[PDB]
């Protein structure tokens, strides 16, 4: 677990496979890992960094709305921003 | 650029404080703009000297507490 930082290796199995073929009937084995990815990176750089982006383009609610030069300039920043990160 | 060459990981690197306060001292910044822009453009005066003072306040304030903010951060992962 600890030179698997990415995920949690939380449940194992131990199952067969045993399959009919056009060979014959062969035996088999499976073993099986359950891997849950870690959420702690998905926070940090996905959903926080995209609630304050959203959080800013609110920001110019509060410009007056004779300077629609500042409100668009968040505005349209903010939403470039977006797509990159997506990206 | 630099989580771009690091492994999503499940706890808070040193790393990520640092960039998380920078973010919010130029967020501030921002909110900052518009908590004076919008005081300044109401009637009164009294408000419109006020927006004068958080500038001033700010000009000194923002300095400092960065300054504040980087003595503590070295401190604690500089050790
Ligand atoms: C707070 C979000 C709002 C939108 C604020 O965002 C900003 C400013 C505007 C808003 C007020 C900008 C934002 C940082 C935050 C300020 C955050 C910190 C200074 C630190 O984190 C805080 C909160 C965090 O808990 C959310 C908390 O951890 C606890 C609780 C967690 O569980 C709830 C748990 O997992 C954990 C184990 O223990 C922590 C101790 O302390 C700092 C760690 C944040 C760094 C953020 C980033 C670093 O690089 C990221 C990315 O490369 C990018 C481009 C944007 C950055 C960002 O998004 O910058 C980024 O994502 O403020
Ligand atoms: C270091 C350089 C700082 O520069 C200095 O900053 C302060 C505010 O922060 C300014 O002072 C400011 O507040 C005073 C308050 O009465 C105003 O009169 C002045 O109009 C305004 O500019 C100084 O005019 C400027 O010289
Ligand atoms: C792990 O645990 C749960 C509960 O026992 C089970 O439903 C799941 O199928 C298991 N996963 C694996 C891969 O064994
Ligand atoms: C009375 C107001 C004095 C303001 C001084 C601001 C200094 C800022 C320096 C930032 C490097
Ligand atoms: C650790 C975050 C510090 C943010 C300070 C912002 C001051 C305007
Ligand atoms: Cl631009």
């Amino acid at each position: 677990s600890s030179s698997l930082p990415s995920f949690q290796l939380t449940n194992t199995s131990t199952t067969y496979c045993t399959s009919v073929t056009n060979t014959g009937i062969y035996s088999c084995l499976r073993t099986t890992i359950q891997l849950k990815r870690e959420f702690s990176f998905y926070l940090l750089q996905l959903y926080i960094p995209s609630c304050m982006l959203v959080i800013v383009s609110w920001v110019s609610f509060w410009f007056d709305r004779t300077a629609i030069p500042a409100r668009v300039t968040l505005g349209v920043t903010t939403l470039l921003t977006m797509t990159a990160q997506s990206a | 650029g630099i989580n771009s060459q690091l492994p999503p990981v499940s706890y808070i690197k040193a790393i990520d404080v640092w960039i998380g306060a920078c973010m919010t001292f130029i967020f501030c910044a921002l909110l900052e703009f518009a908590l004076v822009n919008h005081i300044a453009n109401a009637g009164t005066t009294e408000w419109n000297d006020i927006s004068k003072r958080v500038d001033l306040i700010s000009r000194a304030l923002f300095p400092v507490l960065f300054f504040v903010f980087n003595i503590l951060y070295w401190s604690r992962f500089g050790h």
